[PDB]
RNA sequence: GGCUCUUUUCAGAGCC
RNA sequence: GGCUCUUUUCAGAGCC
């Protein structure tokens, strides 16, 4: 057909080719390695076939990367009592952010944030002993929903949803299903869409792996992958840093880490693997209601 | 007295021709940040936003090969004071200034009081006044290894200390995170890094050795002039 | 759609891998610079999927590539007198064939025939000065059905028009459309629907390097390619070979070397620029008439 | 009296094991062929098939990864018998023997008097007679540049000729090509290759180079036996 | 070179 | 481990 943009690039740089000169063409040619041999016109023609082989090859491969470019690993660490009694009211401590490029494989942002407990303000002695949060840190943090604006202040600041496709990515489902889910319940905030799907990396390993579920756990995940614990274990934004180790291994291993998981209606839900790639939506703050 | 908490390393990529003309109005067009943890020695955030110039909107020949920035990264890109605001974003974000003592941090001087102080002039903003003092690590690197001007370029830094440069030379995240390799090196060697240049009136100044290690106020979006 | 033939190779390394043991994955895994730690079923998936990443590279090459899998480089020398008289019957004397790879880019094959003529059987003194071809080569030589029978039987031999996409490329018009033409008729033969369709290098030349009919003689354009001609010009088969040189480098500059003339009814016709590539039949020895 | 005008370069490559055991009954499962023409010293002629073992059909996981030949490219393959008569229709075609004076080359004894003797057996086939006497260029190489027999490895060989190998490595038609290059080379130094090996009761012999320089027969179509 | 079609129209693809 | 889908079926993708 011919009407795509990228036809009009390269009309531009045709004619910026057939206004080089004779010696202006054998020195570009030879930058790139290409043979320099021939008279003004195969040197026009050649030159202009390889600006027209290399941007129809880097738009073929721009529509081609359907992928996510950011992973958005989130850990939430909450209040907790020995031996996990079934009716305490869980509430988010702990929100650590870690944000990965999947092209570089680079961290590109660690943000940590603590959270002050509103209904059961005073930390467990077993709760700090696990998480290794005094009660010093809950006790001068700001409320969920002023941490969780300033969490989409910084996704919104990285263009997550807008410029760049993106999911978030946890360890487990408790994550968003089970924490936040109480968290905004408690806080009176509607569930923010963006999080309403994610990347269990659990389900991911396991099947990528090929490895049992109770094999799927952060320790032992990283001790199969030949890497020990960088940092303090159960530390909220430590954990969020291992599991981005093991994201990095899995992505370069070939493995697409793609969204396995979903809330609907209150309810866990698995996410079709053979449905096509789709990003999460840009964040927004909830409202209250 | 505490050090730093934070080290802000920016290097700016600017607008430019061939030979490096001396009364050149260069205009940014990279405005990379690398956020340096200095306890743990760790690289904590990295941002990397182009910028489009509004006077010398056409990137030369020469700029182009020389950043690798392309025109059209340039032309999708935002205008300085849009760029500057998601910095400062960043940075109030992060806390830096109010709960964790930081300092800028650059591979030589220009980038605050040549570029970022004429790019302010062009784009009708105040001078940020805490980009007003900043860590030149070329003199805190000539200073602790005892070399001269001459053997402080970015490459040659690198190559004293066993280094090779990663990525691509003149992209100023790379530059930044190179740079930042360099502060982390330097942070290990027992070299405390400090302020010591700032802005006066315009007129780039020395920060003096003896004065106490001083923060630099929480950044603030400069109001237009 | 998996149901490409790659598919199934994929899966047969994948089950040759799955035999592999820990050690010899942590071998070819060394051999390929990738990591090595890890867990059987770690080192299993990572190696399984270089081979995928590595196939799947591969089959997708299509840069400097035709879509024939073969160019047959034909030019005829033919009896002559000086001046080129209007009614002098002309008669093939030599028969050169020129197989070029079109991915690998190398001659696979060059074949070169004498044919004795059985009208003006006695070469002339041009003829003789200008081909090269003596008249004891002539005498020596097979009839032309006899030849063309030996070329046919080197084509299906190499499985041109069977297993691979092939064409036949001269430089001019006058091989197929003006001597093979005469020759058959003289021979008696059928004209040979192989040789019904075929690319003008000097079309193909014209019109991609943006230069007049004029100037694509076959000295010319090699001599605006930047390269001096290899062994005895006006000699078949040092011609096709020279030809071909001209082929290699128009496919490198990315020339999608294209029929361009066919021929029907004893007239020669052009085939259109927009119609879809088509390959050339499998070649049969004709029949008498 | 004169040289060979043209050199057939041959590099079967058969079914295998790991470890190599002396007394596995190969089969060739590739049938490359190289034309040199030793005037020009050019590639005139190349031709590769793949050849369909009768006795071990299905190719071993050792074989697949040393020789890169898959079982789908051997099952879709004609049989030896049918791979011999369209590498002779192709020597007939380029009349060698008839016209032009020939030698066989290969890179070792093993081709030869092991590989082509054992399948001719196995295929039904007598031997055929212009494959009796061959060069064998890691005779001529180790002779020739006063090298031990160690040392004439295919590897090697390129490697002491500032060469590296060009293609996959154990491809019949790769070491075949790469096999040429070496025969190039030792013609360019000035050693005339002389057919040096032959099969006589089917025991392996040398030929004396004191002997004259003799042509392989025009190729034949072995018959049944 | 003379042409002829094409929002690749500072350009593309052909034709005698 | 247990299952389930798929001419990547000596394999692939998932689920509890
Ligand atoms: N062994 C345990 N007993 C009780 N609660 C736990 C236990 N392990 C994890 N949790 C809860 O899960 C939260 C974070 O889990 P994780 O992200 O797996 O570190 C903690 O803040 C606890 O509230
Ligand atoms: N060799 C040079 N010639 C002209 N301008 C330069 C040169 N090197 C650096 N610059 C300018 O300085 C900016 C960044 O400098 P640096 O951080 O030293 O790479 C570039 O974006 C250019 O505008
Ligand atoms: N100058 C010429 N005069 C007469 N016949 C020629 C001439 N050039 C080419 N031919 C004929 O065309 C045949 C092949 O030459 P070419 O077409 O140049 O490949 C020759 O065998 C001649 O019969
Ligand atoms: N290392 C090896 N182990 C087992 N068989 C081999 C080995 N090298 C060569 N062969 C056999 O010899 C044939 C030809 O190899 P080459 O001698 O390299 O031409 C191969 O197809 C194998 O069957
Ligand atoms: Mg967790
Ligand atoms: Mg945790
Ligand atoms: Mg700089
Ligand atoms: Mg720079
Ligand atoms: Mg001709
Ligand atoms: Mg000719
Ligand atoms: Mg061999
Ligand atoms: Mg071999």
């Amino acid at each position: 057909d011919f009407s795509d943009p990228v036809y009009k690039e390269i009309a531009i740089t045709n004619g910026c080719i057939n206004r080089m000169s004779k010696e202006e063409l054998r020195a570009k040619l030879s930058e790139f390695k290409l043979e320099t041999r021939g008279v003004k016109d195969v040197l026009k023609k050649r030159l202009k076939n390889y600006y027209k082989k290399q941007k129809l090859m880097l738009k073929e491969s721009n529509f081609a990367d359907s992928y996510y470019d950011y992973i958005c690993i989130i850990d939430f660490e909450a209040t907790c009592e020995e031996g996990n009694p079934p009716e305490f009211v869980h509430e988010i401590i702990e929100f650590p952010v870690v944000l990965l490029n999947t092209h570089t494989l680079e961290i590109e942002d660690t943000f940590q944030q603590y959270v002050r407990p509103e209904i059961n303000t005073q930390l467990s002695d077993f709760c700090i002993s696990l998480t290794g949060i005094t009660q010093d840190q809950v006790d001068r943090a700001d409320t969920f929903p002023q941490v969780l604006k300033k969490v989409i202040d910084l996704m919104k600041l990285k263009e997550l949803g807008t410029k760049y496709k993106y999911s978030l990515l946890t360890d487990g489902s408790w994550d968003m299903s089970k924490f936040l889910n109480i968290q905004c319940q408690l806080s009176r905030l509607k569930y923010p869409p963006f999080a309403k799907k994610w990347i269990n990396i659990r389900k991911s390993y396991g099947n990528f792996y090929k490895v049992p579920r109770s094999q799927t756990k952060l320790t032992i995940m990283l001790e199969k992958l030949g890497m020990d614990y960088d940092g303090r274990p159960n530390c909220g934004l430590d954990d969020s840093k291992n599991i981005a180790r093991i994201a990095v291994r899995m992505l370069q291993d070939g493995c697409e880490l793609r969204i396995n998981e979903k809330m609907h209606a209150g309810q866990l839900m698995s996410v079709s693997s053979s449905l096509p790639i789709e990003g999460t939506p840009p964040p927004q703050m909830p409202h209250f209601r | 007295d505490s050090y730093y908490d934070y080290i802000c390393i920016i290097d700016f990529e600017a607008t430019c021709e061939e030979g490096n003309p001396p009364e050149f109005v260069h205009e940014i067009i990279e405005f990379p940040v690398v956020l340096l943890n200095t306890h743990t020695l760790e690289i904590e955030d990295t941002f990397q936003q182009y910028v489009r110039p509004e006077i010398n909107t056409q990137l030369s020949d020469f700029c182009i090969s020389l950043t690798g920035i392309t025109q059209d990264q340039v032309d999708r890109a935002d205008t300085f004071p849009q760029v500057l605001k998601k910095v400062i974003d960043l940075m109030k974000l992060k806390e830096l200034g109010t709960k964790y003592k930081y300092s800028l941090l650059t591979d030589g001087s220009w980038d605050m009081s040549k570029f970022l102080n004429i790019q302010c002039q062009l784009s009708r903003l105040k001078y940020p006044p805490f980009a007003k003092k900043w860590i030149n690590i070329r003199k805190s690197y000539g200073n602790f290894y005892k070399v001269p001007r001459s053997q402080t370029k970015l490459t040659i830094m690198l190559e004293k200390l066993g280094m090779d440069y990663d990525g691509r030379p003149n992209c100023g995240l790379d530059d930044s995170k190179n740079i930042a390799r360099i502060a982390v090196r330097m942070l290990q060697d027992g070299c405390e890094l400090r302020i010591n240049e700032k802005m006066h009136a315009g007129q780039l100044m020395s920060v003096s050795s003896s004065l106490p290690i001083e923060g630099t106020p929480p950044p603030q979006m400069p109001h237009f002039r």
